[PDB]
This record gives C-alpha cells, structure tokens and sequence, in this order.
C-alpha cells in the first residue's frame, strides 16, 4: 500500500526547489566535502574504532602464542 | 539535592549531548518509536505543537538526508527540551492500562 | 439401534471437531489394516504364483 | 594416526584426540571408535566381518 | 509485562480450551505414531500387529 | 487514467519501483537488499550456463568442472561468476542483516522473519553449491556438516542416512544436491517477492528511525539511479575478485579430487560459515555444539522480543553503538578462529567469544537500551 496523497497531514511548509540543470552536481565538493567527512568520522570513531582495535589485539597476539607454542626448549 | 544529583544529572547532560538528535534540531520525544500507545498520543496534540513536531521531523530527515547538521547555536540544549508528548503518552498508557484491568476480571 | 446409530456417532464424536479428527485419525490406522490385508489376500487368491513357491527351496538353509 | 596428546588418534575436525586403544579422551566425540567384528585365523592373518 | 493476562477470566478461559487442546494433542500423537508407524508405541495395541514379533 | 497506474501488470511495477513512497534520507545500507536482487540474478544466471555442460556424476563431476574452464568458451568467467557471486551474496547478506540489527528494522515483524527464512534457504543453498565440483572439500565439508544431524537423539542416525542415500556422501548424495541446488533458488525468489510484499505494508525504515511519511520522495528518479550506481559497485566488486583474484576467497584443495579415504589435515567450511564453525566446536558436546550452532543464526528471530530501548534506531544511542560494533568485531573474531585448528590460543578465545556473542545480544544489548531509557529519564 502507501500511495502519494495518503501519507499524512501537513501544514505551514514551504519547499523551494531547482532544476538539476541549473545547478552544479558537485558543488563545494572539496571544499565543503573533505570536512564532512573528518566532521562525520570524529563523530563516530569512539563507538565504531575501539571493538575493532581489541580484535586486532586479540589477533597478533592470538596468532604469536600459537607459533611460538610449537617450539621448546629442555625437558 | 547537591553534589550526587548534579553529578546525576551532569551524566545525564553528557548523554543527552552523546545522543546528538539535539544536532538535528529534534526534541527527545520527536524520537520516540511509533507504536499505538504513541500514535495516538501523536494524534491527541494539539495544532500548534503538532504542526511543530512535523517541522522538526522534516528539518531532521532532510539534515539525516544529506547528512549534515545543524549550526552549534540551534541545536537544542538539553532542559530547554521541552517534552510535549510526556503527559498524552502518559494518560494513554492508563487509559490502556485499565481496560486491561477491566480485562482480567 | 438405526436412528439413534447414527445419532451417537454424532453426539458421542461428530459433535466437536477435536473428537472428529480424533476418530478419523484413530479410523484411519485401523481401516489401513484392514484394507492392506484385505487386498493382500484378494491379490493372492486371484493368483499363487509367487512365494507360496517359498516352502520348497528355503527351509534348507 | 600417531597425532594428539595420546599418542594414538587425532581427529582434526573439531579436536578429537584418541588414544592407542581408540578411546575417546579430548574433544566432544561422545564415544570411542567402533571395533569391528573380528578374529584370528591364524598367527599371520586375521578375517574381519 | 504479560501480567495483562493474568486474571480471573484469562484463567476460567484456559479450562475451558483444556479439553480441547488435550484432545488436539491426542489427535498429534495417533497421528504422528501411525504416520511413521511408530514400533515403540504400535506395538502395545491390540490389533494392528502387522510386525508380529 | 494514465497506463502505468491502470494495467494488472504495470501496477504491481509502479507500486514497487516508480511512485513508490520512499523516505528521503535512506543511506547506501539500503542498497543491499537491490544488491540481493542483483547477486540472485546473478547467481541463477551464471547457474543455469554452468548446468548446460555440468555432469551432476561422480565419475565426471570434477571434470566436468575443468571441461568447463579449459574448452567451453568463456567457461571460465561464468565459473568464477558463480563462484565469487556465491560469496558476494553473502556479504551483501551480512550488510543488509547488520543494517537492519543497527536500524531497529527488525520491528516489521514478518518481514523480518521472512528474511530469516531467506538466510536459511540461500545458506542451505551455497553449502549444497560447494559440494557440486566434488573437490576434496566438497565431500569432507558435506561429510562434516550433514554428520551434525546424528547428534539428534534417537532420530539421528536414520536422518543423517536418509539424506545421504547410503552410508556415506556417496553417487547418491551428489546428484541429489545437485537436485535441490537448482530448485532452491526459484523458491528463494518467490520468498523474496514475499519479503518485499510485507515490506511494502510500511515502506522503508530510514536512519533516524523516526516516522518519514513527513518526507516520502518517489523511488522513480532517486532510487532507481542510486541502485543503479550501487549495482555498478557489486559489479566492480565482484569482478576484481573474478578478473584478478579468483582463488582468494576460495580453497586451494578443492581441487584435488574427492578422496573418501584421505582427510585433509583442513577441513573448514567456507567463509560464510566460519562464525558458526566457531561457535560449534567451541563446546565439548555434540548434542550443545550442533544445539548452539543452529542457535547462532536462529537467534535473529529473537531479537524483536529483545528490543528495549525507547527509540527504535541506534542513530542516537552511543552505548548501543559501541556494543554493535563490539557485535561485528567478535563475529571477525569467529570466523578467524573458524578458520583456524583447534590447538592452542584458539581454542580458549574460540570459546569465550562464543559465550561473549550470545551474552551481547541475549544480555548486554537489551541491558543497555534500558541504561539508555533511563539517561534520557524515558
Ligand atoms: C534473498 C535475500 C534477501 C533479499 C532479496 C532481500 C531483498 C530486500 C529488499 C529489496 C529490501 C528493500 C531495500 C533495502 O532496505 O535493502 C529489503 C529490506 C529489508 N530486509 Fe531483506 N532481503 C533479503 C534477506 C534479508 C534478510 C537476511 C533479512 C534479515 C533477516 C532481511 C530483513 C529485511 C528487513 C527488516 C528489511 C527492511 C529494512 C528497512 O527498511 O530498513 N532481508 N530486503
Ligand atoms: C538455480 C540457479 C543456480 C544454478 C542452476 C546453479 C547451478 C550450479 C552448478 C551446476 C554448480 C557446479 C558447477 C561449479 O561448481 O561451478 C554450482 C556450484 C555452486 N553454486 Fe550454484 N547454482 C544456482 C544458484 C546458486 C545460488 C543461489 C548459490 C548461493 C549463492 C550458489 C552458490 C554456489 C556455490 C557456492 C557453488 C560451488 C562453488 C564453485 O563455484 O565451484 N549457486 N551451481
Ligand atoms: C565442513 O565445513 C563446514 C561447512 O562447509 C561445508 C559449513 O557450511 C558449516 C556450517 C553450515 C551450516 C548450514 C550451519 C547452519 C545450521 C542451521 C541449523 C541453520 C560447518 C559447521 C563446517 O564445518
Ligand atoms: C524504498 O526502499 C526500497 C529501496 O531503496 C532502498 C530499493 O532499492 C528496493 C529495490 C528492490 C528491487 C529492485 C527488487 C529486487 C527483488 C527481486 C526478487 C529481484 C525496494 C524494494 C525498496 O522498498
């Protein structure tokens, strides 16, 4: 279901729009654009980098206490 | 009162601010999740704050859309968030709740 | 023991479909039986080529 | 043959380490390799089944 | 939260589907044991001994 | 009347693809389920091709393989399609999951439920696929999984048999996985028109996971084209595995014959599987391994029955954030070790990460949403 016409009840908002070709696809693209993306992943790292660190942790060591296990020295 | 609660609510502040609807310009009960207890309290406002609360939505989704924010000085600070939906939640809820007393019998 | 035979089967069965089901399921595994060992022995009547031939070789094992 | 700490059996699916006798000692197999129906015809020979 | 359905009527509405989700479960069990041909529980009945032994 | 909105046919395009009421703030995570669709097609395209010249017999199996990438034209890149689009589907698969656990989408109920279903069937489908070459690992893989099913009390032995047509992954058990490899699919797909039939009751959940019905944007110019651009990079994905890498992902073993008397010091699924081949041996038991195994994917229908929190997103919840991805980074763990023998660290980390999956979601994810309510005095 859904349709346009029956969503729900709206008032007092106005929308100004433009034409695609009258605008640039890419605008401030670098300019605005890289900061963003520093501005969205300051945002974030705190809460997606630390598990993924700990893994990689548990990994390296995971890995050397295994090969260096088969090795031995007297008895 | 004193140092324990303000330590209570200086935590509750920080999470308010970890949060971040603030940065899109919602209102704590412009997140709330839409079950029937909720939409109909959504139904029970009033025109004023129910034209608000669409406004807000719409400011928000289009923000999340290009995934932007808002400037510092409008986002919402905390305790300045006024939570309208609270009371009609509330009295829905009972109301709710008494028909399933009535139920039990 | 005709008009109110069928009344019980109703009453006693039919009535509820717990009972229904019941029936047709317990009727089921009977009649599966009886139809098997009923056509069985239609099926070796009509013939005795097959191991009724069994007697002779067998037995010397 | 001749692998895990008994020196007899080593299943290396998931850690089944068995001993020279074919008993179940590590791992989760719930029981010890079955031995097959067998005798000896002889000094040099042996009839299994 | 499923205190809602604990009251007086919720259980006078239990005892009365008791019957009827007990012999529900009657019809499941014949039904299973005569469907794979359940020799555990087959053989005790009376007829139905089509495995003799 | 227009054409589009009238005809039988055309409706059911136009209600799915064209004026359907999307929200505007989706984000490339929203992709994945287009993406499927893609890989689903592409799976049972390439598929069918591999069919015209494969021999479904144990005496031809593997050379019909090799007949296939030396002598029928472009054999090769349809082989390697299949066989990279088999694991494409399963990161779109991961994508589309996690998005939906992070998302709060879950809460369409049947929808979600469906998409369980959906996993099962196109897991059930790739381990029937890599039995096909009869490499090695094909036959010990098919021997190590179906062999689980004996842990079954009293029902066991005979199951495991009945599946295998004898004793053993023998003649019997080829053909038939070839059988139910090729059917499998087209049911996938009437379970997918399913999937999005419910989905279409509510339209799309977004970020924020707040109502969007305030600002609905046509599907017809905006996702048509933004799904588009995103085919073009499972595309770029795939191929640079197929066109430059198609061994990577796969099992250099697999290309020795199958051999019932010569078991692979080895012996690990694919990929895919590995998370769970983890969590299975973790636990000296065969009845729990295989219990707890089944119960590590089977777990996403209970997650409904574990939302807590008062908003239905994690867009703003900084605790659940950090416990998702604590979600995503044990399950590298997992199929790390999954990948790994059962000796020593392995087995101990192996183990705890199995008790740390099951207490994140089945513990500490509800736990925090109720820390959450509270902070926000909810
Ligand atoms: C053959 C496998 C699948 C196909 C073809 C499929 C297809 C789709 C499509 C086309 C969408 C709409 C666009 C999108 O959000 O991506 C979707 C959304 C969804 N799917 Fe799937 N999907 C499949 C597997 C799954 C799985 C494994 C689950 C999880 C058990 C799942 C649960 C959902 C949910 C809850 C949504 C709604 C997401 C939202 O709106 O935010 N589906 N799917
Ligand atoms: C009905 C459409 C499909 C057909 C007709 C089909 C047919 C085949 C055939 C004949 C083989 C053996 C040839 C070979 O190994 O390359 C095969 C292998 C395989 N297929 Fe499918 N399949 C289809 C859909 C799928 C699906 C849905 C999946 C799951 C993503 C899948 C994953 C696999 C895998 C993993 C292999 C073995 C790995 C390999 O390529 O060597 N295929 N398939
Ligand atoms: C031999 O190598 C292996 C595979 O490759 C052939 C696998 O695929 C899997 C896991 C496979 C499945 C289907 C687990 C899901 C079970 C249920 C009930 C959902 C394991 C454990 C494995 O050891
Ligand atoms: C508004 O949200 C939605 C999208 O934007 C994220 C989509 O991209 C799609 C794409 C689905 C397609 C193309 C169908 C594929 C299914 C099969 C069986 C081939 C759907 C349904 C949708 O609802």
């Amino acid at each position: 279901g859904r349709q346009f016409g029956h969503l729900t009840r709206v008032r007092h908002v106005i929308t100004y729009s433009l034409s695609p070709f009258e605008q640039r696809a890419f605008p401030h693209y670098f300019s605005k654009g890289i900061p963003n993306v520093l501005r969205r992943t300051r945002a974030c790292i705190l809460r997606v980098a630390p598990p993924f660190v700990a893994f990689y942790l548990v990994y390296t060591w995971g890995t050397q206490e295994f090969e260096k296990s088969k090795r031995k020295n007297p008895a | 009162v004193s140092a324990s609660s303000r330590w209570l609510e200086g935590i509750r502040k920080w999470y308010y601010n970890a949060a971040g609807f603030n940065k899109l310009g919602l209102m704590r009960d412009d997140t709330i999740h839409e079950n029937d207890d909720v939409k109909e309290a959504i139904r029970r406002l009033p025109e004023n704050l129910y034209d608000d609360r669409v406004f807000r939505i719409k400011r928000a989704l289009d923000l999340s859309m290009r995934q932007q924010i808002l400037p510092k000085e409008q986002w919402t600070k905390y305790e300045e968030d006024k939570s309208y939906l609270e009371p009609y939640l509330k009295e829905v809820i009972r109301e709710r709740k008494e028909r399933e007393e009535w139920a039990k019998k | 023991v005709a008009p109110t035979l069928t009344a019980r089967l109703y009453s006693l069965l039919f009535r509820r479909t717990s009972t229904f089901a019941l029936t047709i399921v317990v009727g089921a595994l009977f009649f599966e039986r009886a139809f098997d060992q009923g056509a069985d022995a239609i099926y070796e009547h009509i013939n005795e080529g097959k191991l009724w031939k069994h007697i002779k070789h067998k037995y010397e094992n | 043959a001749n692998a895990g700490d008994f020196g007899g059996y080593y299943c290396p699916c998931h850690g089944s380490h068995y001993d020279a006798s074919g008993r179940i000692r590590k791992g989760p197999a719930p029981l010890n390799l079955e031995v097959p129906s067998y005798e000896f015809t002889s000094d040099d020979m042996v009839i299994v089944g | 939260m499923l205190t809602r359905f604990l009251g007086p009527r919720y259980r006078q509405l239990a005892r009365n589907w008791v019957p009827t989700a007990q012999l529900w479960g009657a019809v499941g069990a014949v039904g299973l044991v005569w469907a794979t041909d359940w020799r555990l529980i087959l053989d005790w009945v009376p007829y139905i001994n089509g495995k003799f032994k | 009347t227009n054409i589009r909105k009238s005809h039988p046919l055309m409706k059911i395009v136009n209600n799915a693809f064209i004026d359907l009421p999307a929200p505007s703030n989706i984000s490339s995570w929203w992709n994945f389920g287009s993406l499927l669709g893609i890989c689903l097609i592409l799976q049972i395209l390439t598929g069918l091709f591999l069919a015209m010249h494969y021999t479904s017999d144990t005496t031809t199996a593997f050379s019909s393989v090799t007949h296939i990438c030396r002598d029928v034209n472009y054999g090769w890149i349809i082989r390697y399609m299949h066989a990279n689009g088999a694991s494409m589907f399963f990161i779109c698969l991961y994508m589309h999951v996690g998005r939906g656990l992070y998302y709060g989408s879950y809460t369409f109920l049947e929808t979600w439920n469906i998409g369980v279903i959906l996993l099962l069937t196109v897991m059930a489908t790739a381990f029937m696929g890599y039995v096909l070459p009869w490499g090695q690992m094909s036959f010990w893989g098919a021997t190590v999984i179906t062999n689980l099913l004996s842990a079954i009390p009293y029902i066991g032995t005979n199951l495991v048999e009945w599946i295998w047509g004898g004793f053993s992954v023998d003649k019997a058990t080829l053909t038939r996985f070839f059988a139910f490899h090729f059917i499998l699919p087209f049911i996938i797909m009437a379970i997918a028109m399913v999937h999005l039939l419910f989905l279409h009751e509510t339209g799309s959940n977004n970020p924020t996971g707040i109502s969007s019905d305030v600002d609905k944007i046509p599907f017809h110019p905006y996702y048509t084209i933004k799904d588009i651009l995103g085919a073009l990079l499972l595309i770029l994905a795939l191929m640079l595995l197929v066109l430059f890498a198609p061994d990577l992902l796969g099992d250099p073993d697999n290309y020795t014959p199958a051999n019932p008397l010569n078991t692979p010091p080895h012996i690990k699924p694919e990929w895919y599987f590995l998370f769970a081949y983890a969590i299975l041996r973790s636990i000296p038991n065969k009845l729990g391994g295989v219990l707890a195994l089944a119960f590590s994917i089977l777990i996403l229908a209970l997650i409904p029955l574990l939302h807590t929190s008062k908003q239905r997103s994690m867009m703003f919840r900084p605790l659940s954030q950090c416990l998702f991805w604590a979600l995503v980074a044990d399950l590298l763990t997992l199929t790390w070790i999954g990948g790994q023998p059962v000796e020593h660290p392995y087995i101990t980390i192996g183990q705890l990460a199995s008790v740390l999956y099951f207490l994140l979601i089945l513990v500490l994810m509800p736990t925090a949403g109720t820390i959450e309510n509270k902070l926000l005095k909810w």
